[PDB]
């Protein structure tokens, strides 16, 4: 995409590195930030035998579509609803990086501004 | 199965049917016996060509050695025969 | 792939069975109308060779492109898979329009 | 050996030699099952610049 | 014209680009005609036996005696030592050898000496 | 069925290959199009694709510059 | 059973691109004397091919005819 | 440019003696001179096979301990155990973003 | 003619195949590995007279 | 890929006669790749097994 | 072990006063019995051996290799009665007691307590062998052949014995029992390294290890049948028992004096493969093989570990059938045609098809395929190899390639293709062939259905 | 392969010769043929451009640079027929092709089927047999003392001979054994 041009083409000191990223405070910019909290147990989870991948902040939408699907085993076609819960959590989760993403970048654009322009005012 | 077992009669057949279509050939004066030569007034390059036409039809191409001399088209059916082994 | 690869293959079989044992696609003529069947089936083969969307081919490959644009990974393995989905059906296009279309080119004893 | 006629009629077909002729050092190594030395289309020396 | 194909070992000169048939003189048309008398006499030597009602068994071929004999036993008659072959002998020999040597004792020496440190991760290898 | 070799005209065709074939294009188009009718968004995505430049710096948590 | 070959005398260039490629040679002052050997492949039951998008399409219309029916039912089905 | 008169004649006479060879290759009426249950496949091939193999498994390779391991049942909230009677509370109510 | 052998190698190849896909440990796995190659040489040069098969 | 082969197998109808280019004959000879894999190290390794090893 | 000894010496009465027509049948149905008994020995403790008495004892080394030995016999009688039949009766008489001598000598030797006693019998095997080769092989080489053969084993073994007398007069004895308990380590010193050579040399020659090979392809090219049989299947195993039964008393200065010969049986191993991709004669394509085998061996007992002994175990038996196997399998067209050469008969499977099915077995064990025990023997060999260093690989895997490549080789020069054409007396298979590839091929199958019979002590 | 070679190919043969390949090679690279018939009638009369050339150095290095051109412009992967010496049926049926002798070792009970076929092949022996003396007198009468030039064989030319060394020509296995 067009952060891969500003990343490589233009100046990367201004672009985010997927590697190493939050470098920021979590609650630099916010006054309050209300922790992620999780629905699924542990256990439930373990119990589910999951995967260590699918253990995620939208766990609990698939042991529901998972226990729809043993549940009504012949039709396979009953399941669709769970299904549609699960990706639209999966989504929510996708925008909230992509909104991490977004601010980790604008974040860093305001700290290079504000440094070199106090040390613009501060050489003269 | 597969093709029906070749014949002497359908390889002339052929042959005459291949060169009958042949513009530099007279369809009504042309034999099985006849020298591509001596009766047909042909060349060389005209040889090459029937034999090309003749592999066409056949799906098998001739040699060179071989084909230099098959002048006339009883020998092409000879050839055509002793190679696919036809008796009959 | 292994449905659609499998049945590939059993019709470029039939085609060179019925052609004499023939391998050539340039000996290979109009089979459009001659193999009805063979035709259907290798179309149909070809489409779920390239991803044609709803069919054996797409849930699979389908899914696979999207997990290589959507991954941290390597930029030119990624732009060469792009072009090989491309090449995919570029020699599938190649098979039809050679040993399907046009007119025969095959020995006269049909 | 394949660079031999194959429209010769051989005493041995699939070695292509005749009975009495004398026969390479390195036969074996040529028996086209093995190492070809045929022409090809495009020169050695420009196949390799190509693949490396 | 056109560019020009050069030959090499793996790739040789095909019969059409090579001009040693296009200049021809009357003494390469009797060469010719010696190497296919001698052809015709082997082939008419072959055929005779190849075609007796009355022969049994393997017909021996002298050449393939010749081939298997010059492979195997004329070697070492021919044999001269020779700075070529005294170096070739000891190249291919014994350089190996002592490159196989060296490559072993360095890499035990390392895992010995890394061993003695104690910091080698040999956890779970009880069989060797 | 007993089909005869032809030389140099189009062979000789039975029904039962083309109503076959016929048929079996038929099923695959029928069922491309069912699907599409009824899970288009396997083609064309389900969520839409949010835009960042469309978000405001108070819910991602940039101060004004001046702090 | 015995097939006899079809009369030669049917096998023309009219009317096929052997035609046209004897009168580019005839505009040069050449002849092609091997276009009767090769017209049956246009003559008869190859006269006629189909592109590449119709083979692609080939049970579209019968495939189709189908779809809508099935969409109708399921609108008249859904109102009970 | 064409066959010598030797050469055609020689031609002639082999194509004579090969064709009269090829036509001796052919068989007389009498040349094999030889010398003097819907269901069966399934029984034999299907319900034998799985017989042994049942028995074999049954009381032959699970009277070791750890020959045949399967992993356990997936377990969701809601399930009842069967061995035990032991039911599993429900997931956290959701919050329910509907 | 040999019709009946080419389905004996066919059933061979499948059997060596299935014990490649359901072995559990690395020996049986390599049995699978070695059983599915060596019916692929025997299938690829079926017509033994041929160089190219055999090469 | 459709397209674009199609609109290049559709030009092989014209009467138009062109020497191939050398990026067809990359693609056609398999990159040269069994050209020379197969004819330099077996010839190099039969070669040695021969005149160093043997004799 | 007087069980086993007593009827093979039976044996040359029994061939000495039977009938003139009846003296293959006898001798075969005898050793055959004798084979049966000697299976016995099979039953094997585990903490320690079958010591049956001061003189003789049984080990799970031991054991296979007795069992090899006994059935090696009768398809050795086999194979001989048909070149043999124009023999007088004397001399056919004479062929089959230096058969059963060789026998005899092995047997001993095999289950021998004391090394001077060993060293007597292992000795004692060079005489009928000899006989053997230089009387009843074909060619003017064979004498030549027969010099080869013996100054090679004797230059190697006259250093052995002297050590060992040594040995016994500091340790006091030689019985390999007190050895094993009273084993003491040998330091560094010249006077060691110089006992450590004359205790491993003359094995080294049996082996043959690379360099020391020479007279191996001489011998077993010209020797008969059966000699070239007992010479591979056996004869060199003696060389892989003597080491580990000697390596006892070479610790811990086989840690260093080993280098040199894992250098050479690594890259020779190589050398012998790749010899192998360009030989005219198909028996001297055999030989080479073995050697390489024989190479792989002698890297598994220099290595010193219970995977390597193991291995080692498994390969020798492994090899023994497989080399007897192939070199009655080129003996078979050796008789039809009169010709060692591997062109001359080709496309043989059109003509003899069930030998076709015996050669492409004979082939796929000769290039270790899974789960033959020769892929055994040669897995756990490399296993040890690689904890020994892990480099060890990059030569084992290529010598596994070159080896396929010479064996499937070999099958594809003699059996596909075309017949040769002016070749017109190629009879069909007897019986007695067939049955022979059999009695090869069965045992070393069933032999995977119980591997640790082979596996030797260290199981 | 049924004719006998000679010792050199004429200027008149190797011409033909390259016009056959160039032919054939235009018709890999022209795969329709309507297309081929065009570009093969421009071939020969390019060909035929050249056909009465009388300063035999002029027609030979015609000759010499129409070959550099075939071998520039030769398609990499010209049509083959399917049982030609590149083909992919070439040498497919060979493990079929049995040796005539092998009938000699035939168990009885094997001949004892097919007893008119086995009577029919004692009578072709029995021909063999009468014919092999005959065909070596003749043989060694016709050949010139410094032996034979070429492999060029006699026919029959009495009353009732055979062509000498007519047996393996005459008893091929077959094209297609099996
Ligand atoms: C766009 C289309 C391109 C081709 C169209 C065209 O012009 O055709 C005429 C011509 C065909 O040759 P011809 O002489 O007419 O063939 C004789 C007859 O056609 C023989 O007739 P025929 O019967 O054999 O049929 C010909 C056949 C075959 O035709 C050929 O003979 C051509 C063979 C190769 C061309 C195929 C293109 C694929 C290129 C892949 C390269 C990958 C990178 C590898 C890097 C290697 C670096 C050396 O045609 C086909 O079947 C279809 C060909 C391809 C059509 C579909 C192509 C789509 C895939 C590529 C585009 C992807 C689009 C989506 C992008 C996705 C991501 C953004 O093509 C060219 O001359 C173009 C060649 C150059 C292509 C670029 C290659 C990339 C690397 C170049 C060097 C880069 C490094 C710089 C130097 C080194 C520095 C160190
Ligand atoms: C895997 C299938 C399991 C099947 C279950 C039943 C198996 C019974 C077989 C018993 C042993 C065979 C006896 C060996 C000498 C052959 C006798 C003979 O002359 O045949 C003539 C006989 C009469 O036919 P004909 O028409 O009169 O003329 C024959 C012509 O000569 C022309 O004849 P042809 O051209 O048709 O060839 C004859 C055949 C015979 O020639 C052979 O090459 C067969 C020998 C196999 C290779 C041996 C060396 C390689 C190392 C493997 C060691 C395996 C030993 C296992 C224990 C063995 C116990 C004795 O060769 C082949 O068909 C192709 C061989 C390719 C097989 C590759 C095997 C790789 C590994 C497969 C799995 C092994 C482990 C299984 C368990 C793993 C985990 C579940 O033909 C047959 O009956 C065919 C033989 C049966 C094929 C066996 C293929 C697989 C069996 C391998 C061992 C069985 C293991 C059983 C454990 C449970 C599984
Ligand atoms: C064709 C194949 C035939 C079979 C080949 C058999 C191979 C046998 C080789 C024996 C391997 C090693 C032998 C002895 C071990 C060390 C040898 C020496 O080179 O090492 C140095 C020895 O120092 C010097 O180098 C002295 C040796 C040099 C004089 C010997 C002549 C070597 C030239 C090569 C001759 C070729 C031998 C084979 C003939 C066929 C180590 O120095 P140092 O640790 O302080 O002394 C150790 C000995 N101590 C402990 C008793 C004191
Ligand atoms: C560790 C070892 C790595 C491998 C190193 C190189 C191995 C060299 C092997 C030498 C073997 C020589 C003896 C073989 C006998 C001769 C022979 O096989 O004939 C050649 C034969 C016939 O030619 P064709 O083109 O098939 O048909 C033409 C006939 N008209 O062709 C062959 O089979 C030759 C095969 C040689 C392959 C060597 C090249 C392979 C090297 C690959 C290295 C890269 C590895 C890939 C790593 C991927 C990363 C995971
Ligand atoms: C197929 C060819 C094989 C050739 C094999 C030749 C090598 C055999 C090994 C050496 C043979 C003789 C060794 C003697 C037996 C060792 C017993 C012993 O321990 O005696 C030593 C004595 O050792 C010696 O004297 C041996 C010295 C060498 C004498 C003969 C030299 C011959 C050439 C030497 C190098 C060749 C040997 C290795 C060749 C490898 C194979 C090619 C110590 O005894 P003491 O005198 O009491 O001393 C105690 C205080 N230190
Ligand atoms: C398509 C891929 C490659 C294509 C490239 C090929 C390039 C070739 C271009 C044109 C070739 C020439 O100019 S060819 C130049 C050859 N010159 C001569 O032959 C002059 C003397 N003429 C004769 O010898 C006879 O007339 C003869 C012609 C043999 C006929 O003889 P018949 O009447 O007795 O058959």
């Amino acid at each position: 995409g067009a952060h891969l041009a500003r990343r490589y083409l233009g100046d990367a000191s201004k672009e985010p590195d997927p590697l190493r990223m939050p470098t920021f405070p979590p609650d630099y910019g916010f006054p309050e930030r209300k922790e992620r909290e999780m629905v699924a147990t542990q256990q439930e989870m373990n119990d589910a035998q999951l995967m260590l991948q699918q253990r995620d902040y939208c766990a609990h939408y698939l042991i529901q579509l998972l226990k729809c699907k043993r549940d009504s085993f012949p039709n396979f076609l009953a399941c669709k609803h769970e299904q549609h819960d699960w990706d639209y959590c999966e989504h929510l989760d996708y925008v909230k990086r992509m909104k991490e993403f977004e601010r980790e970048r604008r974040l860093l654009q305001r700290k290079k501004r504000r440094e070199q322009r106090e040390a613009e005012m501060a050489r003269g | 199965s597969d093709a029906p077992p070749l014949t002497l009669e359908a390889i002339k057949d052929r042959v005459l049917y291949v060169l009958k279509l042949y513009d530099k050939i007279d369809p009504e004066k042309l034999s099985v016996n006849s020298h591509f030569m001596k009766d047909l007034g042909l060349d060389s390059l005209d040889q090459v060509e029937i034999i090309m036409a003749m592999e066409d039809e056949f799906g098998f191409e001739i040699p060179d050695i071989d084909a230099e001399k098959l002048m006339c088209p009883q020998e092409i059916v000879d050839y055509i025969a002793d190679k696919k082994d036809v008796y009959e | 792939h292994a449905f659609f690869k499998a049945m590939l293959f059993m019709c470029s079989g039939s085609i060179i069975h019925s052609l004499n044992d023939e391998q050539d696609i340039r000996k290979m003529g109009g089979l459009y109308k001659a193999m009805p069947f063979t035709t259907t089936a290798l179309i149909i083969g070809s489409l779920a060779l390239t991803g044609m969307p709803y069919l054996t081919g797409f849930y699979s490959k389908d899914l696979i492109i999207e997990a290589v644009n959507m991954s941290y990974t390597n930029a030119w393995a990624l732009l060469m898979t792009l072009i090989a989905t491309s090449l995919t059906a570029a020699y599938s296009t190649r098979i039809i329009f050679f040993a399907f279309l046009g007119k025969p080119r095959f020995p006269p004893l049909v | 050996q394949q660079e031999r006629d194959p429209w010769y009629d051989w005493d041995h077909p699939d070695l292509r030699l005749n009975w009495g002729e004398p026969i390479h050092w390195d036969l074996d190594m040529y028996i086209r099952n093995r190492v070809d030395t045929s022409p090809t289309p495009v020169s050695w020396n420009t196949m390799c610049k190509h693949l490396f | 014209s056109f560019p020009k194909y050069k030959p090499s070992r793996l790739a040789t000169l095909p019969a059409t680009l090579d001009p040693a048939e296009y200049d021809i003189s009357p003494e390469t048309r009797k060469a010719q005609a010696e190497r296919l008398a001698i052809r015709s006499r082997l082939k008419r030597e072959y055929l005779l036996q190849y075609n007796d009602p009355n022969r049994l068994g393997v017909i021996e071929d002298p050449a393939l005696i010749r081939w298997t004999y010059a492979r195997s036993a004329n070697i070492y008659p021919n044999f001269r030592p020779t700075p070529k072959t005294s170096l070739l002998g000891a190249l291919f020999g014994i350089g190996p050898l002592f490159f196989w040597y060296y490559v072993f004792k360095t890499d035990r020496d390392k895992k010995e000496k890394l061993i003695q440190e104690g910091k080698l991760d040999q956890t779970f290898n009880i069989s060797y | 069925v007993h089909i005869e070799p032809r030389y140099r005209q189009f062979p000789q065709l039975t029904r039962s290959q083309l109503i076959q074939a016929e048929f079996f294009s038929a099923t695959m188009w029928f069922w491309i199009l069912w699907r599409f009718w009824h899970d288009s968004d396997a083609v064309l995505g389900h969520f839409p694709y949010p835009d960042p430049s469309q978000w405001t710096d108070e819910e991602l948590g940039i101060l004004p510059d001046d702090e | 059973s015995k097939m006899e070959l079809p009369d030669y005398k049917q096998w023309k260039i009219e009317g096929t691109p052997l035609e046209t490629v004897q009168e580019k040679l005839a505009a040069r002052g050449l002849r092609d004397p091997w276009g009767r050997n090769e017209a049956w492949r246009y003559s008869g039951g190859f006269a006629n091919n189909v592109s590449f998008v119709g083979a692609l399409l080939k049970g579209f219309k019968w495939g189709f005819a189908a779809f809508v029916v099935a969409v109708g039912a399921e609108y008249y089905l859904e109102s009970q | 440019s064409g066959y010598t008169p030797d050469e055609k004649l020689r031609l002639q006479q082999l194509r004579e003696l090969r064709r009269r060879w090829l036509k001796d290759q052919e068989l007389s009426p009498r040349e094999p001179v030889l010398p003097p249950r819907h269901s069966i496949f399934a029984v034999t091939h299907v319900l034998i096979p799985v017989w042994i193999i049942h028995y074999y498994l049954k009381y032959h390779v699970t009277a070791k301990p750890y020959t045949v391991v399967e992993r356990k049942p997936r377990i969701f909230p809601g399930d009842t155990i069967l061995e035990t009677g032991e039911v599993i509370p429900l997931m956290k109510e959701f919050p329910d973003q509907h | 003619p040999f019709i009946n052998r080419f389905f004996k190698y066919l059933l061979l190849f499948l059997i060596t195949m299935m014990i490649l896909v359901t072995a559990n440990n690395l020996f049986q796995l390599f049995i699978g590995w070695e059983g599915v190659g060596i019916m692929s040489f025997l299938l690829i040069g079926w017509w033994h007279g041929r160089t190219d098969a055999n090469t | 890929g459709f397209m674009l082969a199609l609109e290049l197998n559709n030009t092989t109808y014209y009467l138009k006669f062109k020497y191939p280019s050398q990026t067809y004959k990359f693609s056609n000879m398999l990159g040269y790749y069994p050209s020379i894999m197969h004819r330099l190290p077996t010839y190099h390794n039969l070669s040695m097994s021969q005149k160093s090893a043997s004799s | 072990m007087l069980k086993i000894i007593i009827p093979t010496t039976m044996l040359l009465p029994m061939t000495w006063m039977s009938k003139h027509n009846m003296i293959w049948i006898n001798a075969t149905v005898h050793s055959l019995l004798i084979s049966l008994i000697s299976l016995s020995l099979l039953n094997q403790l585990g903490e320690n051996s079958l010591n049956f008495s001061l003189t003789f004892f049984s080990d799970s080394l031991s054991a296979p290799l007795l069992v090899l030995t006994t059935w090696l016999l009768p398809l050795m009688l086999m194979a001989s009665q048909s070149h043999l039949s124009k023999e007088t009766t004397t001399r056919k008489k004479l062929y089959i007691t230096m058969l059963i001598l060789l026998q005899l000598f092995l047997i001993m030797t095999f289950t021998a307590t004391e090394l001077i006693l060993f060293y007597i019998l292992f000795e004692a095997t060079l005489v009928p062998t000899l006989i053997i080769i230089t009387r009843w092989g074909n060619q003017t080489e064979r004498l030549n052949a027969g010099l080869y053969f013996l100054f090679y084993t004797l230059a190697g073994s006259l250093p052995l014995l002297v050590a060992l007398v040594y040995i016994q007069n500091t340790t006091g004895s030689l019985n390999f029992l007190i050895i094993h308990y009273w084993s003491h380590p040998l330091s560094n010193s010249w006077s060691n390294i110089f006992m450590w050579l004359a205790c491993i040399m003359a094995f080294m020659v049996k082996m043959p290890l690379y360099g020391l090979h020479l007279w191996l392809p001489k011998a077993h090219v010209e020797a008969p049948i059966a000699g070239s049989m007992v010479l591979a299947a056996v004869l060199l195993k003696l060389g892989g028992y003597g080491m580990m039964r000697i390596t006892t008393i070479l610790n811990p200065l086989t840690n260093y004096m080993a280098y040199p010969f894992l250098m050479l049986s690594m890259w020779g191993m190589i050398m012998t493969s790749s010899i192998c991709l360009r030989q005219t004669d198909l028996k001297s394509l055999i030989a080479y093989s073995s050697v390489s085998h024989m190479a792989l061996v002698i890297v598994a007992i220099m290595i010193q570990t219970p995977w390597s002994f193991m291995g080692a175990t498994a390969l020798m038996i492994a090899h023994g059938l497989t080399s007897s196997m192939l070199f009655c399998l080129a003996n078979t067209n050796y008789e039809r045609v009169h010709s060692r050469t591997m062109i001359l008969a080709r496309g043989l499977q059109t003509l003899l098809p069930l030998m076709a099915t015996w050669w492409l077995v004979a082939s796929l064990t000769n290039l270790a395929l899974p789960p033959s025990i020769n892929l055994i023997g040669e897995l756990f060999i490399i296993t040890a190899s690689f904890s020994w260093s892990n480099i060890t690989i990059i030569l084992m895997g290529m010598n596994m390639m070159i080896t396929a490549l010479y064996s499937l080789y070999m099958l594809i020069t003699t059996q596909r293709g075309k017949y040769t054409h002016h070749i017109n007396n190629i009879k069909p298979s007897f019986t007695r062939e067939n049955a022979l590839m059999a009695l090869h091929i069965l045992p070393l199958l069933l032999l995977t259905l119980n591997p640790k019979m082979i596996l030797g002590p260290l199981y | 392969a049924f004719s006998a070679p000679a010792a050199y190919l004429t200027h008149q043969q190797k011409v033909l010769r390259l016009y056959k390949r160039a032919l054939r090679h235009l018709e890999s690279w022209c795969v329709h043929r309507d297309k081929y018939r065009y570009f093969a009638c421009l071939m020969r009369a390019r060909f035929d451009e050249h056909k009465n050339e009388k300063d035999m150095v002029k027609a030979t290095q015609l000759l010499r640079q129409a070959e550099e051109e075939f071998w520039y412009g030769q398609h990499p992967q010209p049509y083959i027929f399917p049982e030609s010496p590149g083909g992919t049926s070439y040498e497919r049926y060979e493990c079929y092709k049995v040796p005539e002798w092998c009938l000699d070792d035939w168990h009885p009970s094997e001949k004892a089927m097919y007893p008119d076929y086995f009577a029919k092949r004692e009578q072709w022996k029995r021909l063999r047999r009468e014919s092999w003396e005959r065909e070596v007198k003749q043989l060694q009468e016709e050949t010139p003392p410094g032996g034979p030039r070429t492999e060029a064989l006699p026919p029959a030319r009495k009353e009732g001979d055979l062509p000498p060394l007519w047996w393996h020509i005459v008893t091929r296995p077959r094209e297609r054994p099996m």
